[PDB]
RNA sequence: ACGGGGAAUCAGGGUUCGAUUCCGGAGAGGGAGCCUGAGAAACGGCUACCACAUCCAAGGAAGGCAGCAGGCGCGCAAAUUACCCACUCCCGACCCGGGGAGGUAGUGACGAAAAAUAACAAUACAGGACUCUUUCGAGGCCCUGUAAUUGGAAUGAGUCCACUUUAAAUCCUUUAACGAGGAUCCAUUGGAGGGCAAGUCUGGUGCCAGCAGCCGCGGUAAUUCCAGCUCCAAUAGCGUAUAUUAAAGUUGCUGCAGUUAAAAAGCUCGUAGUUGGAUCU
């Protein structure tokens, strides 16, 4: 006996059939609109809303006054709107299953430096958050796949240790003025 | 019965040297080359029979 | 940022001896001996085999 | 028909369990003496060691000689045909050596080619084939 | 076959596993019998027998790793004779001693999570969309590639002060200094007839050598072998063997069948079992 804990998830699916064009074809688009490295980025996503409808599901199936839907059901349709997903007017829990995949990856940090203008591309994102020029409100952030909450949106800057931000130079403008 | 052929058509290949070339991408950049290759950029075609391998 | 704990005593012989005598050492109030652990348990094995007087010769 | 009554549980379980041992698969598994035929004894791979290199010709719609090997195992002392996959590679293999013997795939039936085999092989002499193979080890002594 | 909590797989039904950190049980080589104590049929206690096996002056004496290490053997199959009582707790006369319980490092592609191997700009064209133009052509409006073309910008991997970490360290985090232009800081595993995504390319071999889970390929143009080039699938992973689950409405309770495809007893009687008409506001 330790001291440890031994719990873990799997984070995505291998689907049932390997190839076939129209889901190979399907995937690969939204691996170049959203700068994906590899396909469980797209398997991973695809997965937790796998999740998240089959939650809504069963809640469906239960008493429209049942307190375990009430409770449980407003919680759900809770954080999704806090994660920019459904709306404010569209908050109810029919329209859990009226959700995409490109619904959520609209909501990962690649993708909110590139739709921002910080990038000038959704590929030179990828590079930014990776190369630690990006923070969230006070928190350099290393990691694209990361949910930007709805209040989390409107101040990501520049991560003032940064080139960017804060203007001290990387290796390569320092050995430049080395010489001249 | 014989088993004296054992390597025959291994060894009576030419050895071949493979070409020097330069290393392909990894990563995201391998994918980003292949949505650019396929879904970016159409060639004017109308029977599809050019495969991605199609020589001729 | 960096966040850590801190205690103040009231008095350095109430800090003497209420705190964990690692971090004691590391303010130079405290001197650990120099024996590891096999090297006494070694010993209390071989002081075991013996009788009341010599049981202090074995070292 | 079916008994469909509420009181029928077991004239129906203890039928189920009658008429599961007419499934194929069932009764190799559950009976317990294809497990006692089986050289492996139900593991996965074994280790032994070669006797002789023994050519295996083909089956009839084609011709060729497969190259195959006799070894006899070292945990219980069982004999098998095992196959050797790839060309040139019976060159690879002495007399007397470690043979590490994998199944083919179809798990007691031989692969379609080659009369009553079961058995390739990974390993010689703790090196792989495919490395002595594709030349990435050679073969020491 | 140690039993549960549980695990994998699942539409629903179900099927399979649970030696294994929590609970209960059992045994310390196999049996048996005991002393002490509140509690033992105790084995890091004793006494015998059986089986092993140690030292020796031959008279005798001393054992029990299914504790932590480590070794031999066995096998397809599994780690360091490390450091510490600082945490968690336990024990003792006890704020003070001890604990291979336990913690901390090492080995560690069991398995799980995140996640590099490039990005941008200007030209060389090829393009190809939006615009003007009868077309020609033009565009400063986009996008893509080939650039061993140019261009400085940003970097971690790594080397390494110091701080932090800690019982003392290590790792991670934090920070000096150094550390990126392509044969380097060079991504590999399988495949390219079909199932099944991707060549009717080139060269060799010529029922041979081989491939191929299955169907098949191979006898002078081999889309299937051996190689080169190309491209495709997954990607720090990916093949193979085996057990198992879904697929399997090919075990059918849901939910299968029985003329001819495998299948209804030769015929009746008959206890158990299963099922049983109305009608009692």
């Amino acid at each position: 006996p330790v001291a440890r804990s031994w719990v873990c998830r799997k984070t995505y699916v291998t689907p049932r059939r390997p190839f076939e064009k129209s889901r190979l074809d399907q995937e690969l688009k939204l691996i170049g609109e959203y700068g994906l490295r590899n396909k469980r980025e797209v398997w991973r996503v695809k997965f937790t809303l796998a999740k998240i409808r089959k939650a809504a599901r069963e809640l469906l199936t239960l008493d429209e006054k049942d307190p375990r839907r009430l409770f449980e059901g407003n919680a759900l349709l809770r954080r999704l709107v806090r994660i920019g997903v459904l709306d404010e007017g569209k908050m109810k829990l029919d329209y859990i299953l009226g959700l995409k995949i490109e619904d959520f990856l609209e909501r990962r940090l690649q993708t909110q430096v590139f739709k921002l203008g910080l990038a000038k591309s959704i590929h030179h994102a990828r590079v930014l958050i990776r190369q630690r020029h990006i923070r969230v409100r006070k928190q350099v952030v290393n990691i694209p796949s990361f949910i930007v909450r709805l209040d989390s949106q409107k101040h990501i800057d520049f991560s003032l240790r940064s080139p960017y931000g804060g203007g001290r130079p990387g290796r390569v403008k320092r050995k430049n003025a080395k010489k001249g | 019965g014989s088993l004296a052929r054992a390597g025959k058509v291994r060894g009576q290949t030419p050895k071949v040297a493979k070409q020097e070339k330069k290393k392909k991408k990894t990563g995201r950049a391998k994918r980003r080359m292949q949505y650019n290759r396929r879904f970016v950029n159409v060639v004017p075609t109308f029977g599809k029979k050019k495969g991605p391998n199609a020589n001729s | 940022k960096t966040t850590g704990f801190g205690m103040i005593y009231d008095s350095l012989d109430y800090a003497k001896k209420n705190e964990p005598k690692h971090r004691l050492a590391r303010h130079g109030l405290y001197e650990k001996k120099k024996t590891s652990r096999k090297q006494r348990k070694e010993r209390k094995n071989r002081m075991k085999k013996v009788r009341g007087t010599a049981k202090a010769n074995v070292g | 028909g079916k008994c469909r009554g509420l009181r029928t549980a077991r004239k129906l379980r203890s039928h189920r369990r009658d008429q599961k041992w007419h499934d194929k698969q069932y009764k190799k598994a559950h009976l317990g003496t294809a497990l006692k035929a089986n050289p492996f004894g139900g593991a996965s791979h074994a280790k032994g060691i070669v006797l002789e290199k023994v050519g295996v010709e083909a089956k009839q719609p084609n011709s060729a000689i497969r190259k195959c090997v006799r070894v006899q195992l070292i945990k219980n002392g069982k004999k098998i045909t095992a196959f050797v996959p790839n060309d040139g590679c019976l060159n690879f293999i002495e007399e007397n050596d470690e043979v590490l013997v994998a199944g083919f795939g179809r798990k007691g039936h031989a692969v379609g080619d080659i009369p009553g085999v079961r058995f390739k092989v990974v390993k010689v002499a703790n090196v792989s084939l495919l490395a002595l193979y594709k030349g990435k080890k050679e073969r020491p002594r």
